RNA sequence: AGCGAAAGCGAGUCUGAAUAGGGCGUAUCCACACAAGAGUGUGUGGUGUAGUGGUGUGUUCUGGACCCGAAGCGGAGUGAUCUACCCAUGGCCAGGGUGAAGCGCGGGUAAGACCGCGUGGAGGCCCGAACCCACUUAGGUUGAAGACUGAGGGGAUGAGCUGUGGGUAGGGGUGAAAGGCCAAUCAAACUCCGUGAUAGCUGGUUCUCCCCGAAAUGCAUUUAGGUGCAGCGUCGCAUGUUUCUUGCCGGAGGUAGAGCUACUGGAUGGCCGAUGGGCCCCACAGGGUUACUGACGUCAGCCAAACUCCGAAUGCCGGUAAGUCCAAGAGUGCGGCAGUGAGACGGCGGGGGAUAAGCUCCGUGCGUCGAGAGGGAAACAGCCCAGAUCGCCGGCUAAGGCCCCUAAGCGUGUGCUAAGUGGAAAAGGAUGUGCAGUCGCGAAGACAACCAGGAGGUUGGCUUAGAAGCAGCCACCCUUGAAAGAGUGCGUAAUAGCUCACUGGUCAAGUGAUUGUGCGCCGAUAAUGUAGCGGGGCUCAAGCACACCGCCGAAGCCGC
RNA sequence: GAGUGAGAAUGCAGGCAUGAGUAGCGAUUAGGCAAGUGAGAACCUUGCCCGCCGAAAGACCAAGGGUUCCUGGGCCAGGC
RNA sequence: GUCAGGUAGAGAAUACUAAGGCGUACGAGUGAACUAUGGUUAAGGAACUCGGCAAAAUGCCCCCGUAACUUCGGGAGAAG
RNA sequence: AAAACACAGGUCCGUGCGAAGUCGCAAGACGAUGUAUACGGACUGACGCCUGCCCGGUGCUGGAAGGUUAAGAGGACCCG
RNA sequence: AAUUCCUUGUCGGGUAAGUUCCGACCUGCACGAAUGGCGUAACGACUUCUCAACUGUCUCAACCAUAGACUCGGCGAAAUUGCACUACGAGUAAAGAUGCUCGUUACGCGCGGCAGGACGAAAAGACCCCGGGACCUUCACUACAACUUGGUAUUGGUGC
RNA sequence: UUGCCUCCUAAAAUGUAACGGAGGCGCCCAAAGGUUCCCUCAACCUGGACGGCAAUCAGGUGUUGAGUGUAAGUGCACAAGGGAGCUUGACUGCGAGACGGACAUGUCGAGCAGGGACGAAAGUCGGGACUAGUGAUCCGGCACCUCUGAGUGGAAGGGGUGUCGCUCAACGGAUAAAAGGUACCCCGGGGAUAACAGGCUGAUCUUCCCCAAGAGUCCAUAUCGACGGGAUGGUUUGGCACCUCGAUGUCGGCUCGUCGCAUCCUGGGGCUGGAGCAGGUCCCAAGGGUUGGGCUGUUCGCCCAUUAAAGCGGCACGCGAGCUGGGUUUAGAACGUCGUGAGACAGUUCGGUCUCUAUCCGCCGCGCGCGUCAGAAGCUUGAGGAAACCUGUCCCUAGUACGAGAGGACCGGGACGGACGAACCUCUGGUAUACCAGUUGUCCCACCAGGGGCACGGCUGGAUAGCCACGUUCGGACAGGAUAACCGCUGAAAGCAUCUAAGCGGGAAACCUCUUCCAAGACCAGGCUUCUCACCCUCUAGGAGGGAUAAGGCCCCCCG
């Protein structure tokens, strides 16, 4: 005579971390996810845990390839 | 009341009276009752026991095998073919770990689910409240895990703690008050029931009460004879309240046909005191029509059970209904070849199918002699100008044909005593 | 002068194969250059390095550690003068009853046994004083008494009561055993000592002014009333708009919503409808009628926190522009110092609950109280207005009010209210009025009323006691079209009466049903006393809806 | 430099209030009268009546207390 | 712990009294309610009540008579 | 204040004598100046009819053929 | 049944009435033979009922005397106290108001009484819970006493 | 249940609780990893020997619905999905940047070197498509070291690198090692937190109501009203824990009541399946009453007798500063059951201190002072209250109406009663503490007789008064007015009808009088009468302060 439930897991802090039009350093964890909900575009790599991390400086932008949403890092072009 | 999941049931009994045939008949009767209540009979067994065990009602080895068979069949409901005690059922349940009830529990459940009117619904509700009354302390779940349910402390002077009576005593008091109020209510509605038929038995008219164990008439005979269609069924205990109609002979005198609810053998002695409708109706009835099935394994069993119940109520109420004629219906079903066996010792065995049938001409012609005992038997000669000499001589009940004469007419028929006592003149 | 564990080295060192990546120092800075700009490094030349000793302050360590407060632990001792038991030696038990053994006589029986006959005065014997207890009851119950008295009560030759003097002493005694008593206390006495024990617990903590000003959240906890850290407060040091608001721009969401032929599930009815059963020829050959069942399909119409083909508003991250910019007394980093870590209610979205609780758990750059006065609320923390530096015999205002209390209006106009609704309330019913449309008739006097109209084969029907216009029944294509139907409902069981679907002459507008427009009725109904406007009173509104005019209204703003 | 600030800890010691001029004045015996001492007398003294105990409320001891026993003086304290 | 009178009494109980000792230490009134203690009570006699709690009733001596049961003792002072 | 305790009567267990048990670190003492018809401990509680079965578990008694098991004799090999 | 929850088990007695009581049947939740089973004469300030008398226990209470109380004179406390020229109803409030709002009522001061309230006085709730204790139990842990086994010094000597 | 992982809950960033909803993990893979390459399933038709519909092969139709080791989610058809070849990166030293973040943890990482693997030759690989599969610290095991080595040399031991030892699962892991009882209880706290009551909600409960399927001999509504729905009261079981634990004494009984009507009777009405009598429903009606006992503590309930009834409920389940303590609810004891046992029963049985001098309000009476406009007295009205209000039997009406009959009236009167209350003591009866008498014991009055003190007034039989009930007398009304329910008349709105809209009426134990009492502190302080109605001194005349005074009252005194 009780409840069989009542326990869950500490919610891992998923969700995009850096948003469009945002300067990002090399290696910054762009987005933390589980499935490839954001395919790696250019200058961005997919880590072990299906997360997105920059490869080169610049600003983050969100784009779409054939039937997939991905992230890109456009350069800065310093004066 | 509360209804739970059914259709997975087992049956346990003890054969301590009758023979193996009677034990099997009781098992079959219980199986049919459970079926009607909405259960699927899986396994029903009887133990040859002189008297039920005072612990589990079956015994240690019997309980072991019941646990085995029920675990193999995946059922969770046990039904005892009797009236078990809280002590019996506590062990009978601790040995199986599944719900347990008895035939009286089954009958109260089916009565509760078939109840049509608030009257019978309250009667059945009172029956089940009074059956569950003993299980306040007997309700181990109510009186378990109860450490500190009350103030277990004392002292000299200020105590401030007000369970001045044991919590169980307060429960007993409250349930007793509820039951007393319900009993007062069921006694009060006696007057309502009375005034409902108050008009009846004021204008005295023959009343024929159709009696029979459950599944005997089910109002089918009423629908066939009177012609009024009421709730008729092949299931058990379908007619939950009586009903009267006008059916009679060619004579204008009505023969009020009093419906009766079924009487199952081995009653739980809780409705025979609450459901007074049919009992009062048979008490006040003038003639009795005893219904019997001609294809049953032992019609005499039901016959004598009904006779015993009738005699008990008769001695209880200080009455005497001499007219008692039986009728062995359900012969058109052709499911019994003991027709000769019944007829060789039981006259008036007219045949009507379980739900339909005809052939009641002989029935009516034999029944009339026991109710057509009027005292009118007066003839008269009405003069030339009849005028208003039609009121109760022709526009009445038991009025018969007669000859004709020039000087009005010689009415050789019968005129009722109270209606026309001396108004006529020879 | 630091690096590692160290040897050891040294502005380098450790890790290190690594002249390569990192950790730690070369106080800090200025200028120069070289690669790079992947977040800067490398070097060169100058400034060059600030610690320590008193001292106050604020904290913290060990000491009693801001103060008071236990139950209890242990060491040393004092108690058997009360009480428990025992030991030695004394004393006491009025009075009256019962008759055991024992002893001798006789009857007795071979003899015994027994029966009596008299003496005998015992017995944890009987009644009952002293005495010892305390069973009932009344008192007492700040008493006369920290345990008693008045009445009764038990034992009263014994396991009796009692004096005198001794013994048993605390984890011990003693105990006819009740966890009883051991000096008014005993589930481990008493006094001193450790000792100022300890308390996550309760209480208390004393003069003032100024400035700033919380939280009742998250995490962890032998933890849940505590505590560490975090956030929140405060002071100093540095950054100085980096905070915050708004606009614009770039962003991901999957909530509200919405959809199901876009997936997964539930399910409202129809269309063909094999697939199986019936009968089918009972042949399993062989032909399908099939209320059965008919998948998958299809027509229309739905539903879902763990369904989403879709999908907002807010919120959020960033870029940019401004705004506040004599200040929000912003944000950020490091320290000094805490409290906080019981929240509550109100709005919203929710969970639990019965979508009840002044209920409980949640999110809410949401509010208030908490920690907050003032006015409105009848009083009333969580409601509304509004954040009190102080004084003023000034004014304007917010919420709310403007008949009296009670300051301001029994305000001005257009309508409703009949219920004191106002000044509690539901399912439901309903010829109230206020007001929108609408019906065939229809200012032909419409319609009502006065009206001639009283069984057509009209006693048929199913039937014959009559079916007697007429208990009731399935139909009224029925008219010199007059205003009557095998005359139905008021009535007659039978007649008999007269309405009803319906009328000419009198000739004088309504007649049904919707929106029910807003207001109404009831429904409505607890116990101390009007008690469901604060009351008086209010419709001659002081009630309701809408317009307009004003005034009062606080510690708000303004004036000095 | 402080033993530096009380209004509270059922705080401590002293003095006082209200309850209050209230309860109570300590049983199941009971006092009264005349006279006197005295200034002042219900309670003292004397006389005379009544009542109470009388296996005692009498008489004598033990332990216990220790000068209370008696004579002569006093009525501030104590005798409710 | 020792004395223990006189009457009725069996009696050291009980009543009054001898000698002896006391009226013992707040009093005077006052028919209030109500409380304690007693007393008395028509008619019924436990109907109150948890319960005959309390209160009430028998009680002493002498004659008769004395049950089931019984360990043969008793019950038993039965009862009447 | 009792149904509880105790009680006489029973059963069992231990004790062979500075016995067992108990007080006591020990000495010594009670037990007992007693000696199994005694003492101590446990339960039952006069008297009549009787105490049925079971040694599986835990206790108590006693065991041989075996297994486990600390201290000491032991002095192989290794290492310093 | 001092044991029975169901339960006031069912039948027969007791009364007019019997959840208590007695005799039986026995379906013994959850009797049981030395934690003794069943009786038992006598006995019990034990418990339960029944009967005769008895009565103010009662129908239903009444009256009388004392200690009281009360008046007077004397002496003269205490528990309690935040305050005070301390009403009631309807409410509202930490949800039960003498103290707050609206109304109703009420001359000032005492005496005697009744006890509804002032969540009245007394005891920092014995109850429940939190923390600390304490004592007790055991097949809780860890220790020790006591008892018990062996080695070892006291402990030595001739044979196999 | 305690840690970790997944979704929802969870309110479209992150995060977010509940003893909320569904589940998984304390692994498995030496291939299920790395790399190179290749291919696309689920379902359907055409063919069967099985091979079923369906085991295989062909043609296709089929575009993600299959499958992804493990729960679910996110992703994967470009493949992470299936097949095959080689290989061991399931590496070493590192690792800028970071995410998450109280702290401790956890997670990803471009890229450099060594030596590799796979590939043609770029390129990929520091385990598993991701997210769980694990546990810190301390103390020790094992192997290596190019560390140290208590004077030296060593060695032991220590250090380091790698790694091992915990269902420390209470999973931030207080010990390496730990279970229970307390009703013998104690202490510090809590209304942070319960039992009783109060408070909130009304699930449950009580009283209804809403359309009515059917019952009711035909007929849904005379009476029931199913299925479903809407509420009232907060008296039950309840839910929350809001005040109270530095005490709110808890059931029943007794005393005392006060109140609501949701009326048991009594009183007025409608319908009835109301012939009469009998009755049954619903409206109004709270003035009065509403019995005595056996059982059990019992509230309740059952039973015996009655009557009209023996109503339901609140007021801390009213009332314990009013009482008893029956059992509840301490300490004793026993029975059955559980626990090895301490002990427990939420079972039964026996026994188990019920404190308090009334201060304030409150209530019943009692007074004193003052006031009611000179000071008094007498008699009263009555603003306002208070008390009471019950009813049964019988005779006549009348065996009349009614009813064929059985049976049997309404309205009226008349008599007698039960309870309650007031008054009184004439009768009956009780009591009588100074009455009279009889008498026991004792002592005294010298003594006999006759008397007295004491013994409950000694006891006993009487006992006037006073007080009282058991006794006696009286009250419950008749009558008026306005009404509730209900019953009608005139009557339009709406030429009619209609109890209503204006009116008229009948209408009850309810209401106001009628009855009794109090009552002008009735602050509106009342009305009609009577009594003396007159004088002096002081401040310096302005009002006051004294004096004796009139009627009258009081004090004291005799008293009831």
């Amino acid at each position: 005579s009780s409840s069989r439930n009542g326990r869950d897991s500490a919610a891992q802090r998923l969700g995009v971390k850096r948003f469009g039009g945002q300067v990002v350093k090399a290696g910054e964890i762009l987005v933390r996810q589980r499935g490839t909900h954001f395919h790696p575009g250019v200058n961005v790599g997919r880590g072990g845990d299906d997360t997105l991390f920059a490869l080169a400086p610049g600003a983050v932008e969100f784009g779409a390839k054939r039937g997939r949403k991905t992230v890109n890092i456009v350069p800065v072009a310093r004066p | 009341y509360r209804q739970l999941r059914l259709e997975r049931v087992v049956l346990v009994g003890v054969w301590t009276e009758g023979s193996a045939a009677d034990a099997e008949a009781s098992l079959a009767e219980l199986a049919a009752l459970a079926e009607t209540a909405g259960s699927e009979v899986l396994e029903g067994l009887i133990q040859r026991r002189d008297k039920p065990d005072p612990s589990t009602y079956i015994g240690s080895g019997k309980a072991a095998e019941l646990r085995e068979v029920v675990l193999a069949t995946g059922a969770d409901t046990v039904i005892c073919d009797g009236e078990l005690s809280p002590a019996q059922l506590n062990a009978l349940e601790k040995a199986v770990k599944v719900k347990v009830i008895d035939r009286t529990a089954l009958i109260l459940d089916i009565f509760a689910q078939h109840a049509t009117s608030r009257e019978g619904k309250a009667q059945v509700s009172l029956a089940q409240m009074e059956y569950m009354l003993p299980r306040l302390r007997g309700w181990g779940e109510s009186m378990s895990r109860q450490a500190g349910g009350r103030a277990g402390g004392a002292g000299g002077g200020v105590g401030t703690r007000g369970p001045g009576e044991t919590k169980i005593e307060t429960d007993r008091r409250r349930i007793r008050e509820r039951m007393a109020k319900l009993r007062r209510e069921i006694r009060d509605m006696k007057k309502i029931r009375d005034t409902q038929r108050g008009s009846r038995r004021r204008s005295e008219i023959p009343s024929v009460a159709i009696v029979g164990y459950t599944n005997a008439g089910k109002s089918s005979l009423l629908n066939a004879l009177t012609g009024a269609g009421v709730l008729v069924e092949n299931a058990l205990f379908a007619t939950l309240e009586p009903t009267t109609r006008r059916g009679e002979f060619e004579d204008g005198r009505p023969f009020v046909l009093t419906d009766t609810v079924g009487f199952v053998r081995h009653l739980p002695t809780q409705l025979v005191e609450a459901f007074r409708s049919t009992l009062e109706e048979v008490v006040d009835a003038d003639l009795l029509i005893h219904v019997v099935d001609g294809s049953d394994v032992n019609p005499l069993a039901q016959i004598n059970a009904v006779r015993t119940v009738i005699n008990e109520v008769v001695a209880e109420y200080d009455i005497a209904p001499p007219p008692e004629l039986l009728v062995v219906n359900k012969i058109d079903a052709a499911t019994g070849v003991g027709l000769a066996q019944l007829r060789r010792a039981l006259p008036d065995a007219v045949f009507v199918s379980a739900r339909t049938g005809d052939g009641l001409d002989k029935l009516r012609s034999r029944m009339g002699e026991l109710v057509e005992s009027t005292d009118a038997t007066v003839d008269v000669t009405i003069p030339y100008d009849r005028g208003d000499l039609v009121a109760r001589v022709h526009t009445d009940g038991h009025v018969d044909a007669t000859e004709h004469t020039d000087a009005g007419t010689r009415i050789k028929a019968r005129v009722p005593a109270p209606l026309a006592a001396t108004l006529r003149e020879y």
